């Protein structure tokens, strides 16, 4: 008649909003006697500590799921990689919330891990539709985040397979270095000019002042980058009119989080349908015993399709990712972010704005200068 | 024999006389270069990785320092698989030559 | 250095002997300090695994971690991986769940494991479909995850081989139930060698639609990876006698002869990182960033005369893996072993097993002897920069004895052509029966030498 | 073209033991009887011949 | 005429001997003769073996 579900957040003013949702889960769903029971750990500034309090507090608590979310970590590693690992020793779902990095998608690393925001390597699912849109068949892929950059590069390699086209020329380097001007000057001699840029934003001030100090921003090189290197110093240092993508509702944390709390709720009192209620013992003292259900529950969490909340369509794919989801098209008008468009499951839908490019006119550059 | 000797030269004959009809017709300017070894090019595994590699012509082509090979190129299924071809402008065979 | 070698079994081996496995072990003493830790449990629980290192973090600045196991836990390196990240300690894997296979690593993390990838697994099973010309194949892998990377890895290595594999196209499955569409997509497949790419849980569906749609024939061959194939003990009865599989489980190398290279693997590193710079003991404090570290450093090592070098990925580059079978016992026998680089096979002579389950006859199968002659039967080398028998050449077998003290020899796997192979092969054509050829050993053509031909 | 062809792959067997890097060096081979045949594409030949 | 093997099916359920049977034939041609009931199955099997 219990229900117990952990809680890593960050902030304790969320906490009751968190509590809300929860208690708003047991409201419109019927006399039914089951209960959702709470707790809530906060940062540390060290990682092993993390773990350590996670564990002997959430897997003697028994719980079933557990939502992780720590924006405001001034480390830039920005891993909740600990309490996902020790929840799934045990395969316990752990629901990522803000996180976004592309590691997380390989499920033989993390065994039982699931998400609600998409990772930065779906952005390349918005690029080819692009070239879909203006035409472009011919692109140049930079790519300096050799950690998830093969991810991404896989991924567009995989959206060129219908095509059977490629790119022009594909490069890669080391994330952290400066002298990267003798890739772009290996890339001036390249016909085409439509550049498409995936970088963190130590590598990408370092790329835009290579490409400020070698004159690779004026007329034809048209950019196109995803929300990495439009934050930070990479924002001051942008070149002008470069187009870039907005999560919308990604840094509103709360909404998503009440959201999830929903997910959770519809997901367990679809399971509840189903016999067989095993549940994840005290592993911390001596069980090593791992719980039975894990891939049946994970499996009842896959395919769950939603219509209500702030998100409200989301659902889940194969890799338990978030399905079909909102970016704003945002553009450098003079160092102004300005929203020129917005794309929704399947197709980018223009709004009424100008969509000023980084060379000249309003008109789209067909940059392909063949010699 | 040679480890660096590269310079100016003069380069002419029949091929050349058909790049410079081609830019006559084409407009298109061009730079001539010649391939580092004295191989046409085929295809051979390199030492580790399981890897195929093309070398001479194709090498310098799909390393992307050329654009278009004006040659004696003979034209057979394997080099036709990766690189695309025109229509052939001149017609031979195989033979032996004696003394 | 102080290193510390934690054992987590329920199997019971005792710990001095790894107290014996440390006196005469680095007689020749390249540095200044060797100290070992021996440490067994019964508990493979994270809070140990958290605890017990910072108390051997804690117990005079352990550098050296070696971990083994013998349950079937993946997320143990999991764990360890993030735990060698955190506390700048290189930590070692020795065998059972602790030693499977992790997709990426961190560059703060100086974890390391005894064992193959799924690709260097992927180049010995293709190695094994080289060695007996099964250039017709298909592939049927599930959902369960690295299956993209190993059909992109198969469909580059094809590309890239002087073989010519006929790659039917590749059968994925929506989910392990038997749905119509994944029935639609495996009726549709007519070669014989079929890789499976699955895990435990879904083989026993998937050969089960196997014997369900007749994909278990005496010819159909199924090739499995090791994640497949774990515990030699629970083996289901839904497994044809005949599944070949790679795993590098050898019987005969025990876990101590693998912690006695390892950590003649840390003392080599140490040693040899003493030549370059001085203060190797560099550890932290305690769990409530260096520079010089053994992470770039041990990309090649030779630990009594055996290669045991690491590659940039964090893998080993000479991994022991052997190729095992299901016999008609229902065991697993170690058919084949891993050469210097390349690879070696016992059985050259390929056993039938042509009943997969108890009833399965037909007589199909010929056993064809034939003589060396010059217009007729011209048996060579194979040749040596393809490793193929070109399409007029037809494989073939001959017992080369190499000793006359002993009776030893072996079937070695030559080329044969003339005018004879055109006939069998245009038989084979026409009357349309598989054929197995040998040359015989006995002598010449036949004579009667007091009743024995 | 000599390797792809099945029965032609004999006297590949033979020219893996002889063959050269450029024409000229073979021509002037040929020229002094230092080889004894040479196979080649049939219009460099017939130039200088 | 260049014909292939005789292809008998002793039962359409048994779904393991026949359709080996039915794996054969890659002829384009193919003469049928069964019954009524029978060629409903038989031709439900051929239509996922393509
Ligand atoms: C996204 O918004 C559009 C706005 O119309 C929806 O409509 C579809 O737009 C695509 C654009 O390629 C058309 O191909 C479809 O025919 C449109 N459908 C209809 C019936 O109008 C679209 O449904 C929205 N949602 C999705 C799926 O992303
Ligand atoms: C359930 O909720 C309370 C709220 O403070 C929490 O502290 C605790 O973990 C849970 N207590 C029970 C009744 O198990
Ligand atoms: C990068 O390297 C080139 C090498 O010539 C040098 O000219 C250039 O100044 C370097 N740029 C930076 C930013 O280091
Ligand atoms: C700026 O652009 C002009 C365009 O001609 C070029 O000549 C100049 O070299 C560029 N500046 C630098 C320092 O690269
Ligand atoms: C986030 O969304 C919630 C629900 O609509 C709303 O109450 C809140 O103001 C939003 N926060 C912002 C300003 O992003
Ligand atoms: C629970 O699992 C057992 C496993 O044998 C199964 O027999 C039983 O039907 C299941 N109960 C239900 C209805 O979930
Ligand atoms: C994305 O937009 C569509 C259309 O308004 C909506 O159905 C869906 O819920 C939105 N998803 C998000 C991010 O809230
Ligand atoms: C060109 O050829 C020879 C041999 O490779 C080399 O040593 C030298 O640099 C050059 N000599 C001539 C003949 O120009
Ligand atoms: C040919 O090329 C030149 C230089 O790019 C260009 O200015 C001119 O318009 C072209 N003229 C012809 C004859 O096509
Ligand atoms: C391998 O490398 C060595 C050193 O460069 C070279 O001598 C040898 O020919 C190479 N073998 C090939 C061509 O794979
Ligand atoms: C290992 O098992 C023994 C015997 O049951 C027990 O005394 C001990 O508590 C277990 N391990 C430890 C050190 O806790
Ligand atoms: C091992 O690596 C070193 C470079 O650190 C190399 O010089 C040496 O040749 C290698 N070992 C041997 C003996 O081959
Ligand atoms: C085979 O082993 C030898 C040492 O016996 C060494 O050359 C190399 O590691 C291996 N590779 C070769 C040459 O096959
Ligand atoms: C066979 O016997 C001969 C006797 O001289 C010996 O030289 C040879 O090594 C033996 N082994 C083989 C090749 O069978
Ligand atoms: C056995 O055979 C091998 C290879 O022919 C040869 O090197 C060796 O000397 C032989 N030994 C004897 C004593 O026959």
């Amino acid at each position: 008649k219990i229900v117990n579900i952990g809680a890593v957040l960050s902030t304790r003013k969320h906490e009751q909003m968190f509590r809300e949702a929860v208690n708003q889960a047991n409201k419109r769903h019927g006399s039914w006697k089951i209960q959702l029971n709470a707790t809530s750990v906060t940062h540390k500034p060290n990682a092993i500590q993390m773990a350590l309090s996670v564990c002997e507090d959430l897997i003697s608590s028994q719980v079933y799921a557990i939502l992780v979310s720590h924006p405001p970590t001034p480390n830039d590693h920005f891993t909740p990689t600990p309490v996902s690992y020790t929840a799934g020793f045990y395969r316990i779902p752990v629901l990522g919330l803000t996180t976004r990095m592309s590691i997380y998608s390989d499920k033989s690393i993390h065994l039982s891990f699931l998400r609600t925001v998409p990772p930065y390597s779906h952005q390349s699912s918005v690029w080819f539709e692009m070239m879909r849109v203006y035409n472009w068949n011919h692109i140049i892929l930079l790519v300096s985040d050799d950690h998830e950059g093969r991810a991404a590069q896989k991924r567009l390699e995989t959206l060129l397979e219908e095509r059977e086209s490629k790119a022009e020329k594909v490069l890669q380097f080391d994330p952290g270095t400066k002298n990267v001007t003798a890739l772009l000057m290996e890339a001036r001699e390249l016909e085409a000019r439509v550049i498409i840029l995936s970088a963190s934003e130590d590598d990408a001030a370092t790329v835009y002042r290579a490409a400020a100090m070698l004159n690779m921003t004026g007329s034809g090189y048209v950019w196109l980058v995803g929300e990495r290197e439009i934050s930070g110093n990479a924002l001051r240092y942008a070149p002008d009119g470069i187009i870039g993508l907005q999560l919308i509702n990604g840094k509103n944390e709360s909404a998503h989080i009440s959201d999830a709390v929903g997910v959770v709720a519809q997901a367990v009192h679809e399971l509840l349908e189903k016999e067989n209620i095993t549940d994840p013992p005290r592993g911390c003292v001596g069980n090593t015993n791992i719980w039975k259900t894990g891939p049946l529950f994970k499996r009842v969490l896959m395919s769950s399709k939603y219509a209500d909340g702030v998100t409200g369509r989301v659902e889940f794919n194969e890799d338990g990712d978030r399905k079909f989801a909102n970016y704003s098209i945002m553009n450098l008008q003079n160092r102004k972010l300005v929203q020129v468009g917005i794309y929704n499951g399947t197709h980018v839908i223009p709004n009424d704005r100008k969509i000023i490019w980084p060379g000249g006119e309003t008109e789209k550059p067909r940059g392909y200068q063949m010699s | 024999g040679s480890p660096r000797h590269t310079v100016p030269q003069c380069c002419y004959g029949f091929c050349i006389d058909l790049l410079i009809k081609l830019a006559r017709t084409m407009n298109f300017t061009y730079e001539v270069h010649l391939v580092a070894d004295g191989k046409f090019g085929t295809q051979e595994r390199v030492n580790n990785s399981n890897k195929k590699e093309w070398n001479g012509m194709m090498g310098e082509l799909l390393s992307g320092q050329a654009d278009m090979i004006v040659a004696p190129l003979t034209i057979n299924n394997e080099r036709a698989q990766y690189i695309e071809f025109s229509k052939p402008f001149k017609y031979q065979g195989l033979t032996i030559l004696v003394k | 250095l102080n290193i510390a070698v934690l054992l987590g079994h329920s199997h019971d081996v005792t710990e001095r002997e790894l107290r014996n496995l440390w006196g005469p072990e680095q007689a020749t003493g390249l540095p200044l300090d060797v100290n070992v830790v021996a440490l067994l449990m019964n508990r493979t629980d994270p809070k140990s695994l958290i605890t017990h290192v910072c108390d051997l973090m804690s117990g005079a600045r352990i550098h050296g971690l070696v971990f083994g196991d013998d349950t079937d836990q993946e997320a143990v390196a999991q764990m360890l991986d993030f735990i060698s990240s955190q506390t700048f300690i290189p930590i070692l894997g020795i065998a059972g769940g602790a030693s499977m296979i992790m997709a990426d690593k961190d560059p703060t993390s100086t974890f390391f494991q005894f064992g193959a990838s799924i690709q260097q697994q992927a180049t010995v099973m293709l190695k094994i479909m080289q060695d007996y010309d099964w250039h017709v194949f298909s592939l049927v892998t599930t959902i369960f995850p690295g299956y993209r990377d190993f059909i992109s890895f198969i469909k580059t290595t094809v590309d890239n081989s002087f073989v010519g594999w006929d790659m039917q196209n590749v059968i994925t499955l929506d989910t392990s139930f038997e749905d119509a569409k994944t029935q639609v997509q495996l009726k549709k497949i007519h070669s014989s060698v079929i890789l499976l790419y699955c895990s435990k849980d879904e083989a026993v569906l998937i050969l089960s639609e196997a014997r369900s749609l007749g994909l278990t024939g005496y010819d159909f061959f199924w090739i499995v990876p090791s994640l497949v194939s774990g515990n030699t003990e629970l083996i289901p009865k839904e497994f044809p006698s005949g599944l070949i599989s790679v795993s590098y489980d050898d019987w005969d190398y025990s876990l101590e002869a693998r912690v006695r290279d390892g950590l003649g693997i840390l003392t080599t590193a140490a040693s040899s990182m003493l030549e370059k710079f001085s203060y190797i003991p560099e550890a932290k404090a305690s769990c409530y960033t260096p520079l010089h570290t053994l992470h770039q450093f041990m990309v090649n090592v030779t630990w009594d005369g055996k290669d045991l070098s690491f590659t940039e990925e964090g893998y080993q580059v000479h991994p022991r893996l052997v190729v095992i079978v299901l016999n008609k016992d229902r065991e697993w026998e170690k058919v084949g072993k891993w050469e210097n680089q390349t690879l070696s096979l016992r059985h050259a002579v390929w056993p039938r097993y042509k009943s997969f389950s108890d009833c399965e006859p037909d007589d199909n199968h010929l056993s064809i002897v034939t003589l060396e002659e010059a217009p007729f039967v011209i048996v060579e080398d194979i040749d040596p920069l393809t490793e193929t028998c070109v399409r007029n050449t037809v494989p073939c077998r001959k017992f080369v004895k190499i000793n006359n003290s002993t009776n030893e020899g072996m079937n070695v796997k030559k080329c044969c052509k003339g005018f004879c192979i055109d006939i069998l092969k245009k038989l084979s054509r026409t009357v349309k029966f598989t054929y197995d050829l040998y040359l015989v050993t006995n002598g010449k053509h036949g004579k009667k030498v007091n009743n024995v031909w | 073209y000599f390797r792809r062809q099945v029965e032609l792959s004999t006297m590949y067997r033979h020219m893996e033991k002889h063959n050269y890097e450029s024409a000229a060096e073979a021509i002037q081979a040929v020229r002094d009887n230092k080889l004894h045949a040479f196979i080649w594409d049939s219009a460099v030949l017939e130039f200088e011949a």
